[PDB]
């Protein structure tokens, strides 16, 4: 978002306005379906501006451009970035795994992390999922809104319960067994 | 589409009433709706039970 | 979609009478209750082989009524392999059971009495709930009556 | 008891005055009183009689007496002057007995005036919330009459004595003592609703040394609650209410936005007594909109629920006045606007427009120039549409509501006459926004817009003089003419830019930062009445000194000049009363700065903006 501010022509280097735009990018963005429709229906005649006029002061909104933000992920060229296209490392990660598990591995696909921006990318996600499964391949995409506390809820569910304490590992076994079997006893 | 998954739901229910099933019209739509995304539904027969027994032991 | 309907079923388990911990709490054993077995053939034939299971004992016209129906919804699957597994986990006269007098039909039938004798149950079924009721209103109250005092009831416990 | 059918009545009359929404609610049945058989509580010697007999009689006869049924050898007599009810053993009883009988009886005496008070709150008209407050001290008659069943089970096997009844009737006078004193509280004069829901939180403060009896008043008010919160389920989500046995604390009256709904203080739960405005607020809002259509029903509806030392309604109930108090607001400001009223209000009252006026003033003046009631209203209103047509007030939707309106009187309704100051505009409001700004707040905008009118009316007639005269050497009247126009111009130079213009800026921040109509009327009275304040319409003087200084002004200009008398294109008697205006004028400036200065100050240091003529001559 600095990057194409700054490249378009608009004044933006400073800190003040990324937390802005790090507010706006947490509340009022939406995110495209497909690469080709959105790109059509702002061809055609732009609007998809849902406008916003801060009380902090300042007016900063343009609805073509945050469609295309974390579209980039998609085909990466477009950033210039160097890592690999996010179809492509999923194919790859079913790929690498055992062949006789891989339908049922592939039978759970989650949302996660700081990708929470607007959940207008998770129906992107779901049908970029869809167009790479075939029909030997089962999908289930678990689609919740807890994507963002997704990391804290995990760990208050298992320190809550008495039976997780087998795997809790106490002072004396970190004594007998060394430090470093945090690592393995971790399951 | 919503027009036809609606018609087969409610024919859906009927089978249910006849087959004498623990199933309500809430259970029925959660898991109508997660049998549509595809898992095996043999684990998630029992699932059900465990929810329910598990929900019964606070109770 | 999913999401929204595990959310509705959380409100049902819970009881309405705060109250907004305790759901949150419901979908701690819920996901808990999950995972626990995660961690460890045609459909509509599995439905032809439990309408046999229905025709031995008794009730046809629900047999035919079964067979009919699953065979226009495979003219969704996954839905009745589910079904199949569940249908052990349900709960624990009009003018038709034995006319001989009016209708079209020929009156043309043997004795055996055991037409009438399940004629003779479809009353008695009636009459078994109408029975146990005027045994169990009785007992009910006469183990509330007798007890020891100050904690023959909780609220005298308050 | 003969008081409580007075009540009654007096309860279902009180019902049906208040409100049309509750009328000829049900009157209790007459023959639940009348017949004996209706209601909870209804010989031989004994001085001659065996001992293991008489204990078994007695031992009886008072497991009898104790739920106010008469026994074998014991009746029921009238109460006394006693608040609970005496009965009738039959003499020549033991006299080792008779002292142990007084010790069994005050049981009876705490169960007595507890059924005679449930079979009172039966009854509608005494409210359906006190009913739910004795339905679940029900509950605790139920454990007495299982009492009562317990010992005549032990009694068939010989093991119900008279020191063992005695015995096991004390946790039904440890826990039943404390309804045989709230019962008779409850039953004294008028008590219903939030009222009896005060009277049992009192309690858990009364017993705060007993933990036993604490629970147990927080356990009576927590079921007579939860019908109680019915009712607060419908006044708090809906700009409607019915309630028709007034259990509640805010009545509907049948006579809107300060008379329909009229808190009851006799009939609060002092748990929402300090939320008690809150509760009145947050209906009320939503009743004013209900007539515009639109929204009335808060998509959040909470389940409300009683508790105590971790209460949920004094965070749920302010979770609706944050919705219903910013649905009203967002309605009014974006549809049926409120801003845009107030923006043209500005526009002419407040004088954002100078092109209407300058063209008005020369347009209307042979109108104005003449006093009242020689004076024509609507000529006067086409002229207002024509200069209205040339300048910038046809661009609004809401130009039509200015109305050519009369008030002769200037600065006493403030604190014959001519035309100027008998001149007025009316901006109107509709009906649903006449709530917010109404008649009183029109006439303080009213009254400002006439005296920001006399400035920029009598500006232009000095300088008509001005070009009328160009005689060409004359400056007799060109230095008085400039010592009053350099007034002239500064009064509207102060008022605009300060006075005006960034508290009116500050006002436009405040109802954007607005979320409930009790922030808007205040900033809203802070900006109309300090700008009138300032202004020469209220002052701790009432500044006449103005008005004088605005009168001679007009006479220098017309009633004198006369535009030099046509020497442009006397007997020097001109002179004289130029130089007498002079003095008016010079008297009356000096004043006003003086009085400036003594009131507890920018327009003193611009207009003597290097000290001129701050000395002429000083106050005594």
């Amino acid at each position: 978002l600095m990057k194409i501010l700054t490249e378009r022509g608009y004044s933006f280097t400073t800190t003040a306005e990324r937390e802005i735009v790090r507010d706006i990018k947490e509340k009022l963005c939406y995110v495209a379906l497909d690469f080709e429709q959105e790109m059509a229906t702002a061809a055609s005649s732009s609007s998809l501006e849902k406008s916003y006029e801060l009380p902090d002061g300042q007016v900063i909104t343009i609805g073509n451009e945050r469609f295309r933000c974390p579209e980039a992920l998609f085909q990466p060229s477009f950033l210039g970035m160097e890592s690999c296209g996010i179809h492509e490392t999923t194919f790859n990660s079913i790929m690498k795994c055992d062949v006789d598990i891989r339908k049922d591995l592939y039978a759970n696909t989650v949302l996660s992390g700081g990708t929470t921006m607007y959940p207008g990318i998770a129906d992107r996600m779901q049908k970029e999922i869809t167009a790479l499964a075939p029909s030997t391949m089962k999908i289930k995409i678990i689609a919740p809104p807890e994507r963002k506390y997704s990391v804290w809820i995990g760990g208050s569910i298992l320190a809550s319960l008495s039976t997780f304490q087998q795997m809790w590992i106490s002072k004396q076994e970190y004594d007998e067994s060394g430090p470093s079997i945090v690592h393995r006893k971790c399951f | 589409n919503l027009n036809a998954v609606r018609e087969t739901m409610d024919v859906l229910l009927e089978i249910s009433r006849i087959l004498n099933t623990g199933l309500d019209m809430e259970t029925l739509s959660i898991c109508v709706r997660l049998c549509e995304q595809g898992i095996n539904p043999e684990a998630l027969s029992s699932v059900i039970k465990e929810l329910r027994k598990a929900t019964e032991a606070l109770k | 979609s999913i999401t929204q309907l595990f959310d509705d079923l959380c409100e049902a388990l819970l009881p309405a009478a705060n109250r907004k911990r305790a759901k949150r709490s419901l979908k701690k054993v819920a996901y808990n209750a999950l995972f626990t077995n995660l961690f460890q053939l045609p459909a509509r034939n599995k439905i032809l082989m439990l309408s046999f299971d229905l025709r031995v004992g008794g009730l046809g016209p629900k047999a035919d009524r079964l067979e009919e129906l699953v065979e226009e919804l495979e003219a969704v699957g996954s839905v009745l392999d589910l079904l199949v597994q569940l249908a052990g986990s349900g709960p624990p006269r009009d003018y038709f059971l034995n006319n001989k007098h009016v209708g079209r039909n020929v009156p043309y039938s043997g004795y055996d009495c055991d037409d009438l004798s399940v004629f003779e149950m479809d009353v008695q079924s009636l009459i078994s709930r109408e029975e146990c009721l005027c045994h169990s209103m009785i007992q009910e109250t006469l183990q509330v009556m007798e007890a020891a005092p100050g904690t023959g009831l909780p609220t005298v416990g308050l | 008891l003969q008081q409580s059918l007075e009540l009654k009545r007096k309860m279902l009359r009180d019902k049906q005055n208040k409100k049309n929404s509750g009328q000829h609610l049900p009157i209790f049945p007459a023959w639940v009183y009348e017949r004996p058989a209706l209601i909870g509580d209804f010989a031989l010697p004994i001085g001659t009689l065996p001992l293991a007999s008489q204990e078994s009689a007695v031992v009886e006869d008072l497991l009898y007496v104790l739920v106010g049924v008469d026994g074998r050898y014991v009746s029921a007599q009238p109460l006394a002057g006693r608040q609970s009810r005496t009965f009738l053993v039959d003499p020549n009883l033991d006299l080792s007995i008779r002292e142990l009988v007084h010790r069994i009886l005050p049981v009876a005496a705490s169960y007595s005036a507890v059924t005679r008070f449930i079979e009172e709150k039966s009854s509608f008209e005494y409210g359906q919330v006190n009913h739910a407050l004795a339905a679940a001290m029900r509950t605790l008659v139920k454990e007495h009459l299982i009492l009562v069943s317990q010992l005549e089970q032990l009694h068939r096997q010989g093991l119900l004595s008279l020191q063992k009844l005695w015995f096991y009737i004390q946790p039904a006078m440890r826990t039943m003592d404390i309804l045989a004193s709230l019962a008779t509280s409850v039953d004294k004069g008028e008590c219903l609703g939030g009222s009896t829901l005060s009277l049992l939180h009192d309690r858990s403060f009364s017993y705060t040394g007993d933990s036993q009896a604490q629970e147990l008043c927080l356990y009576l008010t927590k079921a007579a609650s939860a019908p109680y919160f019915e009712v607060l389920e419908k006044w708090i989500y809906r700009g409607i209410i019915h309630d028709p046995y007034s259990e509640f604390m805010v009545e509907e009256h049948e006579l809107y936005w300060d008379q329909r709904y009229t808190i009851v203080q006799q009939q609060i739960p002092s748990f929402l007594q300090k939320m008690a405005d809150k509760i009145l607020s947050t209906g009320k809002y939503l009743n004013v909109v209900r007539e515009c259509g639109h929204d009335v029903t808060c998509p959040v509806a909470k389940e409300i629920i009683y508790t105590l030392k971790e209460r949920a309604y004094v965070e749920q109930i302010e979770k609706a006045f944050n919705y219903a108090s910013k649905v009203l607001l967002d309605f009014l400001m974006e549809e049926k606007e409120l801003v845009a009223h107030l923006r043209s209000i500005k526009r002419y009252f407040l004088m954002d427009q100078g092109d209407f006026f300058v063209h008005f003033m020369d347009l209307a003046e042979e109108e104005l120039r003449k006093p009242v009631e020689d004076i024509t209203p609507p000529r006067l209103e086409a002229l207002l549409e024509l200069a209205l047509r040339m300048s910038t007030a046809n661009t609004d939707p809401f130009k039509d509501d200015l109305k050519i309106d009369l008030m002769p009187h200037d600065l006493i309704t403030q604190l014959a006459l001519s035309g100027l100051e008998a001149f007025s505009f009316d901006y109107i409001v509709k009906w649903p926004l006449s709530l917010i700004i109404n008649r009183k707040a029109l006439t303080r905008y009213q009254m400002l817009f006439r005296h920001m009118f006399y400035c920029k009316h009598v500006e232009r007639q000095l300088c008509s003089v001005w070009i009328s005269n160009k005689a060409q050497w004359f400056a007799g009247a060109f230095t008085l003419r400039q010592r009053m126009l350099n007034f002239v111009q500064n009064i509207q130079y102060y008022m605009m830019f300060e006075v005006m213009e960034p508290t009116w800026h500050i006002l436009e921040k405040n109802l954007k930062s607005a979320s409930n109509i009790d922030d808007v009327l205040g900033h809203h009275t802070g900006f109309l009445d300090t700008c009138l304040k300032d202004c020469m319409l209220t002052n701790p003087e009432l500044l006449k000194v103005f008005s004088k200084l605005m009168s001679v002004c007009v006479m220098f200009t017309n009633c004198m000049q006369k535009f030099t008398q046509s020497m442009k294109l006397l007997v020097s008697g001109f002179e004289a009363t130029i130089n007498k205006f002079d003095k008016n004028f010079s008297a009356h400036l000096l004043d006003l700065l003086a009085r400036l200065s003594i009131y507890s100050a920018s327009v003193i240091s611009r207009l003597d903006f290097n000290g001129f003529y701050t000395e002429r001559l000083e106050r005594l």
